[PDB]
């Protein structure tokens, strides 16, 4: 367990590790923002 | 009514019901 | 077998120093074009 | 989104209902998670 | 139902589990002892099954609840020469095996019990397994 | 130069075979590999596969079939030790202990490099696009895992395919026993790679040999409508692209050719390298997936599915194998 | 009045109907959905003594619509049929599902390449894909229909769920020795070479493309409309020819090629289970299995197999057919000494 | 400008080619700087997600972590026999990267969304600028070595390093004399990768790591030195095209290798990779599983040397190829295998029976009872026990992980190599958009058939 003084983002702890492979799915979501122009 | 509307309906009036029953699975206690 | 190794050390070392020196032979003009 | 706003809602709990009432299994003849083992291969073909 | 009634000592007296109990011993039989006890056996020893029938023919007879418990307080042989704390993990010696420091006498007592209230629910499948 | 001569002839588009730098490589390591194949696969001794002083006898004087010879995998006493001919003792125990195997592989494994590497140099003398190489290296990936890969990862050269056609199937079965790569999804997409790459390569035959051009006569073969080096389009990319169209949907057929023929390369190539990649991942004992005592009852008991009734049979593989070399009931890797 | 019905059908829409879509549509739909409707909902539990559904909690993997009880025989198990006498859920627990599920099958594949040949005909090609097509009809029947019947009932047959697939592939190795079958050797090359081709011919017109464009992507230089090729097949079977000896100069011969190989493969397959029907089996070599019993040192890979088929047949077969009650004590298992 | 298929050439799903350009070179330093925060951003991430659910009681490696046991063979955090004394410096490290990944991501994103689109002074590199991009690689040669030298002082002044061979279990301690010797060093890189040897993945002890990073740190120092004071010379003109996808291709082609190396590494070595953290080995394991049933027949009285197995080999213990004492039975295949809790059984001829039947040092047993049951073999969804049992165990191990996943890096970016390599050769020819059809080559070729004349 995460130390006690900062056992307060709980969740954000499990985010964070699969925060990059949202940046491949956010280059796709802006790809199509723009129309693959 | 047409032939448009069976073609899309008899294989998504279906289908909607069994993703609703199989959505119904992930919470049955056994 | 001592023979033997020295035969297969020798033969390895001209295949593939044949390889290399083969590509030190300005291999990329080596092309269709140019 | 005005003649489908309840159509997609009502079929798909129809189906969520059809299953968490216990009709599904009455349905198929499935057993239930404690009806396996009160095992019956049917053994014979005319009468099941 | 009359599963969850097993043998609590050697005195004799058949103690009922709560099912979440019976749960709750379950789990943690698999997360500190299903390292080598995963399925009946024991893999360090292909001989000392957590079976009913070895179990009974221990010595002493450790098919009880509280013979479990006990010998979770003491690791000895299957006749009971040498009391070895140290080849076993063992309540007391939580510096060898870490794996029970945070269990509590209730831990100890589901974990014992849930090893005796499998037998006849499964019967020819956790002895030694399906073949 | 006498070099510069060598290097034009080598690097020739002259000659009929290509060789280039790859191919001096590839030439000899091929000269090993197949006459010490050819001559294990006929005359070799049996080999003590599993270390244990069993000889195995797999080659085609000794008995032995076309379907079941085989150049036996290197002796479980060896592991991965590097065991040549001069390495050993004698010619005998050098047989006896399955050194062809060894040498096969390691002349066959760098043979292969250099081929996928010969294509490139073709591609580049030729001024062709240079990625047959890439398609190549789909069969390449799945043929040095099986021979180096998985023997590295399970510690032995006696854990390689062997070189025969039955012994191929020991080792498939073996390693569904151990592994279960049936429901490994790495092999699920590559079955689903080889019987689609069969698919859509009946498909797109079927279709350009449908939509064919009349040029000929119904009494002489139609393929006398080609010249080779012809300009003009031998067949109706529209007439079988409104077919295809028909058949499923609108938006279905690939209009597109250059489009349709990079879905022909990608499709078994990528699922290849994935099947490639699986027996390489189990080849670090990370199997397939496992569905036994998934699904139970109200009281706990297993209640079986298909996949148990897969497990009873891999088991049935399981305790067959390698029968008198398991002294401990755990078959590590 | 009965040509504006045909006028009708071959009429241009979304999907294509035809004449053919009343022996297609019908079925089809059936046979797809009635494996939807048993690998969500009814049990193999009275055939098979297994759990086939994702209400039983099985996943995609492991539900099935399994085939029929053993006792079935090789009834049609139609549902106003006396093993049902009208009672659907009689009918499901019986397996009927799967007799419905494959009759409706072969019917869809009958539809589907009526289906080929209509709009072959009505496009005006020649109808290669009806033939190409007629391979997976061939291994559909051979495995699902002309095996089962000539086994002991449809039980045998295999099952509509991947891992049902799964044990039939394991059954066949281990009763059948099946990679030992000549005919299946050559459609697993055929299958084999067909993936080969498939690559091969797809990256030798990638890379053998002409300069059609200006932009470094390729292929914005095709157009529909050409009629010129796109790639060089001289270059490609210069490529070829220098680098495995052969090439290709005939692209129709090429694509003739492309057609011939899997479907041959698959087309022999089929032979090799038609002949496991009646077990007219390549199960063993008499000589080996002679010298291996004369000589209890002769060993070669194929009696490591034998001993493995022997191994699975004997550790499957008490839960795989449970209408027959093997029972087999835990030490005549053969096991291979752990 | 270049943000289009159309004015670059490259589609959509190919776009991060538009940054090839040498007019786009702010726009590959944002792209550049912004994956390295993203790197950071997992390398602190995932560190905090491990230690989150970090449970003392199990030891390391059945937790499934990955960065764990990397900073604890660092001596951070652990000291005698891998013991977690504090979780606070595994969380420091885990935020000190959240940290370096925002400072990062806003350079990444300053680069790439408005700082300069073109570098310029002493930082506008061409890629046909040979000399000046020797020089930039001569920088990273030269920050490479300073990093290298930097971890070789570390282990051996500050703190130190995780040693598993230290006297009785292993604890940190700080190298005082790594292994300066040449011709031990670089004779690591002469010994055949093959079995016995295993030609750098058998460094198994901390001099001779220090000492090979002391030598890399001074050889890499020298090198960048060398590419920022000599460009590059006459003989490396024509060897290759200088473009930017050849130094790409070659980048990809000895990462690749180096996948394949840490694979090596990770599966085979136990020193740079101590058990303790990432589990045993496959070798040691199965070594440990002999040890362990060979104890258990010491004490019932099975002398354990004149026992025969089913094929007259030994039971236990048995004799190598070689002829060395080692464990029989299927391990034997193992019998390269040296870990720590089983080295005061070696002798002169390996396993000798002096101090291996009155010898067991009470914790070697209970380490190698650990590593019986704790062996790298599992599945996709988590479970052990070989693969055809029951599932009831959900475990496999971090050394498999890593094996798999860098076998799969490495197979990938061999390809990506073998592409780019092709691609480079073929766009600086000037054939990398296919066949000129006013030119053909194959036209302009004589024929390969012997007959034609
Ligand atoms: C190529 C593409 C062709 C086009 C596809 C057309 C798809 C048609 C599908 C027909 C499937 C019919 C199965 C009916 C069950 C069956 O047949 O049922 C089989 C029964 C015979 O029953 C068996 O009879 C035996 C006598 C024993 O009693 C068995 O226990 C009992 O199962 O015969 C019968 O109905 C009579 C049938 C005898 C002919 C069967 C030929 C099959 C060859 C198998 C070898
Ligand atoms: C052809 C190669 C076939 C054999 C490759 C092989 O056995 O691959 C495995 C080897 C690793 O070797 C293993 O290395 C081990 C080293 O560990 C030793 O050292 C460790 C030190 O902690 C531990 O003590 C461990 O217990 C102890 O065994 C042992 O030597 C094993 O027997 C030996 O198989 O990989 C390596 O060489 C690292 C390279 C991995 C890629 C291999 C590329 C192929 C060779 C390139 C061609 C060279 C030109
Ligand atoms: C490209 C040419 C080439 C290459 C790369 C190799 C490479 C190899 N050969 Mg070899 N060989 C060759 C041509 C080649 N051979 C030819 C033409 C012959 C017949 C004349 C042989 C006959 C031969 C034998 C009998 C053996 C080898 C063996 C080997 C392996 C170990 C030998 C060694 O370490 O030498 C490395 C180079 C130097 C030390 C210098 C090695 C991978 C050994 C082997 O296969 O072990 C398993 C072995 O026993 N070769
Ligand atoms: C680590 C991942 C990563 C990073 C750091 C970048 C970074 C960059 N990309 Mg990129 N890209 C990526 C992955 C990545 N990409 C992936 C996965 C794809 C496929 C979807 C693309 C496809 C792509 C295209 C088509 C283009 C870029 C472009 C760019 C540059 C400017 C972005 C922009 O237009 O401004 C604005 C961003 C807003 C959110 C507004 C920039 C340096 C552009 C470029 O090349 O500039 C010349 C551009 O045309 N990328
Ligand atoms: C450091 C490693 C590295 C770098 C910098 C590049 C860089 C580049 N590559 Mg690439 N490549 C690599 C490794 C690398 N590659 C590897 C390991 C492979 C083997 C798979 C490839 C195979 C490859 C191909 C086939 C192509 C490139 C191309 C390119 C160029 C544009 C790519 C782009 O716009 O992004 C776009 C990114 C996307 C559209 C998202 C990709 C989504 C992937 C397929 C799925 C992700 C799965 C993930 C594991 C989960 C660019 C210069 C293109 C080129 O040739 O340009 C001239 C192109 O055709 N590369
Ligand atoms: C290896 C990484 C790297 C490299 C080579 C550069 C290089 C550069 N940066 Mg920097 N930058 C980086 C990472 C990097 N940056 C990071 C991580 C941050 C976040 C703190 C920044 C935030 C930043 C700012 C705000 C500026 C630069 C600027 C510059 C340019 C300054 C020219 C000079 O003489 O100094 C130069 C090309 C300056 C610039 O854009 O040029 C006009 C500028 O003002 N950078
Ligand atoms: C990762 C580190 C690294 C990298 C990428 C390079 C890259 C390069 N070096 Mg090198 N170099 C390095 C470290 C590095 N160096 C170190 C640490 C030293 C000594 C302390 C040197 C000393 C050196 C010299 C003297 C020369 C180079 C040269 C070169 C250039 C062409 C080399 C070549 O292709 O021949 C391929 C490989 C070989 C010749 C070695 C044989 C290996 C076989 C084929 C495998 C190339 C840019 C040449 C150059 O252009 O000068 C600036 C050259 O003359 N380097
Ligand atoms: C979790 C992952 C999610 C994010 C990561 C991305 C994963 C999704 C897949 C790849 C993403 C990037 C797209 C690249 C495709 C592309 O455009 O190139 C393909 C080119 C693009 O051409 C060009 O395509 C252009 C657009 S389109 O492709 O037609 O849509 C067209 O305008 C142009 O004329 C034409 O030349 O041609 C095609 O469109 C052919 C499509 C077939 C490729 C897929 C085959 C897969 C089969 C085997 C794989 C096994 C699966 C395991
Ligand atoms: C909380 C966890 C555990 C419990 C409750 C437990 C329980 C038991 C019991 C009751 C016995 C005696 C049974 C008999 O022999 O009749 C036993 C024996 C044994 N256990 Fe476990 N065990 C646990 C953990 C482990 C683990 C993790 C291992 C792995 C090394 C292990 C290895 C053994 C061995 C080798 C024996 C036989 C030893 C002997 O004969 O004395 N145990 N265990
Ligand atoms: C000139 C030249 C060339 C060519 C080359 C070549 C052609 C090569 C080769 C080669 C070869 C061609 C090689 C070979 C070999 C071999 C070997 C090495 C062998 C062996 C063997 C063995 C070892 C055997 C054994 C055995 C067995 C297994 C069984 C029975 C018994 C016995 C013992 C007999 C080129 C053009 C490229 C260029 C450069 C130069
Ligand atoms: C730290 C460490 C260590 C050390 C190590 C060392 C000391 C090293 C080194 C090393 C080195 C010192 C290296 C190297 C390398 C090399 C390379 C990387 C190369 C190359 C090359 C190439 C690849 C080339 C190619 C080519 C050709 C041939 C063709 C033409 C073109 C070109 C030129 C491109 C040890 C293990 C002891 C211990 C532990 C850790
Ligand atoms: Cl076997
Ligand atoms: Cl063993």
């Amino acid at each position: 367990e995460l130390p006690e003084a900062y056992r307060a983002f709980g969740p954000l702890i499990d985010v964070l590790p699969i925060l990059p492979i949202f940046f491949l799915l956010l280059a796709f979501v802006w790809q199509a923002s723009v129309g693959f122009r | 009514f047409t032939i448009r509307w069976l073609a899309i309906h008899a294989l998504a009036i279906p289908s909607v019901f069994f993703l609703g029953s199989i959505a119904a699975m992930q919470f049955i206690q056994r | 077998m001592v023979t033997l190794k020295i035969v297969v050390y020798l033969t390895v070392s001209f295949f593939v120093g044949l390889f290399i020196f083969g590509f030190l032979s300005g291999d990329p003009a080596r092309n269709p074009s140019g | 989104w005005i003649i489908h706003s309840i159509t997609i809602p009502a079929l798909f709990i129809a189906g969520w209902l059809f299953v968490s009432t216990g009709l599904a299994y009455d349905a198929f003849g499935t057993p239930r998670p404690n009806e396996y083992y009160p095992l019956p291969i049917v053994d014979d073909r005319y009468n099941p | 139902a009359n599963l969850r009634t097993i043998p609590l000592n050697e005195a004799g007296d058949t103690v009922t589990l709560s099912l979440e109990e019976f749960t709750r011993g379950q789990q943690k039989f698999n997360n500190a002892c299903a390292i080598c006890h995963l399925g009946g056996i024991t893999k360090t020893n292909p001989n000392v099954g957590l079976d009913t029938e070895s179990l009974a023919g221990a010595f002493p007879d450790r098919n009880n609840l509280e013979g479990l418990v006990d010998y979770l307080h003491n690791p000895t042989t299957y006749d009971g020469l040498t009391e070895i704390s140290e080849l076993h993990p063992s309540t007391k010696s939580s510096d060898i095996y870490p794996k029970m420091r945070n269990l509590t006498e209730d831990d100890l007592r589901a974990i014992s019990g849930h090893i005796l209230l499998m037998p006849k629910i499964r019967g020819d499948q956790w002895g030694a397994g399906k073949t | 130069s006498q070099w510069e001569r060598f290097c034009q002839w080598i690097t020739s588009t002259e000659n009929r075979l290509y060789i280039g730098w790859f191919g001096v490589l590839m030439l000899p390591l091929l000269g090993v590999s197949i006459t010490v194949f050819v001559t294990a696969f006929i005359a070799a001794p049996p080999v003590d596969i599993d270390g244990i002083r069993e000889p195995l006898s797999g080659s085609l004087l000794y008995g032995n079939n076309i379907i079941t010879a085989a150049v036996v995998p290197t002796s479980n006493a060896i592991g991965l030790h590097f065991y040549p001919i001069w390495e050993a003792a004698t010619l005998d125990e050098w047989l006896y202990n399955g050194g062809p195997y060894q040498m096969i592989a390691f002349h066959y494994i760098p043979a292969l490099l250099c081929y996928l590497g010969r294509e490139w140099e073709l591609s580049y003398r030729l001024g062709m696009r240079p990625w047959i190489c890439i398609a190549y290296s789909a069969p390449v990936a799945a043929t040095i895992s099986v021979f180096l890969i998985y023997p590295i990862g399970q510690g032995s050269f006696s854990d390689g395919l062997p070189m025969g056609i039955s012994g191929t199937f020991n080792f498939m079965f073996v390693f569904q026993a151990e592994h279960n790569i049936l429901m490994h999804p790495f092999h699920m997409l590559g079955v689903a790679g080889v019987l689609g790459g069969s698919l859509f390569c009946a498909m797109h035959g079927s279709l350009v040999t449908s939509s064919l051009v009349r040029e000929t006569s119904d009494s002489q073969s139609q393929n006398e409508g080609y010249k080779f080096g012809q300009e003009e389009e031998t067949y109706n990319i529209l007439a079988a692209h409104g077919y295809f169209g028909r058949l499923i949907f609108q938006y279905a057929s690939f209009n597109n050719s250059r489009q349709l023929h990079f879905f022909l390369a990608a499709w078994p190539v990528v699922c290849i390298w994935f099947v490639a990649l699986g027996i390489s991942t189990m080849a670090f004992n990370l199997n397939g997936f496992n569905f036994n005592h998934s699904v139970l009852d109200s009281q706990g008991r297993v209640l079986p599915s298909w996949a148990d009734v897969v497990n009873r049979a891999s088991l049935g593989f399981e305790v067959m194998h390698e029968r008198n070399a398991h002294n401990f009931p755990l078959d590590l890797a | 009045w009965i040509k504006q019905l045909d006028d009708w059908l071959k009429r241009d829409r979304f999907v294509f109907i035809g004449w053919s879509g009343l022996l297609l549509f019908p079925c089809s739909f059936l046979a797809i959905g009635a494996w939807f409707t048993g690998t969500t909902f009814v049990t193999s539990w009275y055939t098979h003594g297994l759990v086939s559904s994702y209400l039983e909690g099985c996943n995609f993997l492991t539900v099935a619509v399994s085939t029929p009880a053993e006792s079935m025989g090789h009834s049609l198990l139609l549902l106003w049929g006396p093993e049902a006498s009208g009672d659907f859920v009689r009918w499901c627990q019986i397996g009927g599902l799967w007799t419905f599920t494959a009759l409706h099958g072969v019917f869809g594949l009958i539809g589907f390449m009526l289906r080929q040949i209509e709009i072959a005909r009505l496009v005006g090609i020649r109808p290669y894909n009806a033939i190409a097509f007629s391979a997976p009809i061939a291994v559909y029947c051979a495995t699902f229909l002309i095996y089962p019947l000539g086994q002991s009932s449809w039980f045998f047959g295999p099952g509509f769920g991947v891992s049902a697939i799964f044990r039939f592939l394991l059954f066949f190795q281990g009763f059948h020795n099946y990679t030992l079958n000549p005919f299946h050797m050559m459609g697993v090359t055929g299958v084999l070479g067909g993936a080969l081709l498939c690559a091969i011919h797809g990256a030798t017109v990638q890379n053998t493309l002409f300069r059609d464009n200006q932009s470094k992507n390729t292929f914005k230089g095709f157009s529909t409309d050409q009629g010129e090729e796109t790639y060089s097949m001289v270059t490609a079977n210069r490529f070829w020819s220098q680098i495995f000896g052969i090439a290709f100069s005939n692209k129709r011969w090429l694509h003739f090629f492309m057609l011939f190989v899997p479907v041959t493969g698959l087309w022999m397959s089929a032979i090799g289970m038609a002949g496991l029907a009646f077990n007219l089996r390549a199960y063993d070599f008499v000589s080996q299995e002679i010298r291996a019993a004369e000589d209890p040192e002769f060993e070669t890979f194929y009696t490591k197999n034998i001993l493995l088929n022997e191994g699975l047949r004997a550790w499957l077969s008490e839960m795989d057919q449970p209408a027959k009650k093997f029972v087999f004590p835990d030490e005549v298992l053969p096991r291979g000494f752990s | 400008p270049g943000y289009d298929e159309a004015t670059s050439g490259y589609a959509w799903w190919a776009g991060n080619a538009r940054l090839i350009t040498p007019e786009l070179t702010g726009r590959f330093l944002g792209a550049h700087v912004a994956h390295a925060g993203l790197v950071a951003l997992w390398a602190g991430g995932m560190l905090l997600f491990e230690v989150s659910h970090f449970n003392l009681s199990k030891p390391m490696y059945e937790q499934g972590c990955i960065l764990m046991p990397h900073i604890a063979t660092l001596g951070i955090g652990v000291g005698q026999s891998g013991e977690i004394t504090s979780m606070f410096p595994f969380f420091a490290i885990g935020v000190a990267h959240l940290i370096g990944s925002a400072v990062l991501g806003i350079g990444g994103m300053y680069h790439a969304i408005k700082g300069p689109e073109k570098l310029y002074g002493f930082f506008q590199f061409d890629w046909t600028d040979r000399a000046k991009v020797a020089q930039i690689l001569g920088f990273h040669i030269a920050i490479l070595g300073i990093f290298a030298l930097l971890f070789a002082a570390k282990a051996m002044y500050w703190g130190g390093l995780y040693d598993p061979w230290a006297p009785g279990g292993g604890d940190v301690r700080l190298v005082t004399n790594p292994t300066l010797d040449p011709r031990i060093i670089f004779g690591y890189l002469i010994k055949r990768p093959t079995g016995g040897e295993g030609w750098i993945v058998s460094v198994n002890n901390l001099e001779d790591i220090i000492g090979g990073h002391i030598w890399i740190g001074c050889i890499l120092i020298a090198g960048g030195i060398w590419h920022i004071l000599v460009p590059p010379l006459r003989w490396t003109y024509n060897l290759f095209p200088w473009t930017g996808e050849t130094y790409l291709s070659q980048s990809l082609g000895n990462v690749a290798g180096q996948a394949f190396i840490a694979a090596a590494f990770i599966w085979f070595n136990n020193t740079a990779y101590p058990s303790v953290f990432y589990g045993p080995t496959v070798p040691e394991s199965s070594q440990a599983q002999s040890f362990v049933f060979l104890m258990r027949d010491q004490g019932m009285g099975a002398d354990v040397a004149s026992a025969q197995g089913p094929t007259g080999l030994g039971k236990y213990l048995q004799r190598s190829p070689t002829g060395e004492i080692i464990f029989g039975g299927e391990t034997m295949r193992f019998w390269d295998a040296r870990a720590p809790w089983l080295e005061p059984l070696r002798g002169k001829n390996g396993l000798d029976l002096d101090k291996l039947q009155h010898d067991v040092q009470p914790w070697q047993l209970r380490r190698a009872a650990e590593y019986m049951t704790h062996s790298p073999i599992g599945s996709l969804n988590s479970v052990a026990g070989l693969a055809t049992e029951s599932n009831a165990f959900n475990y496999v191990s971090p050394r498999t992980w890593l094996a798999s996943a860098h076998f799969i890096f490495g197979f990938f970016f061999l390809v990506g190599h073998l592409w780019h390599a092709g691609r480079a050769r073929a766009a600086a020819a000037g054939f990398e958009t296919g066949l000129d059809r006013e030119d053909e080559p194959v036209l302009s070729m004589a024929p390969i058939d012997p007959s034609l004349r």
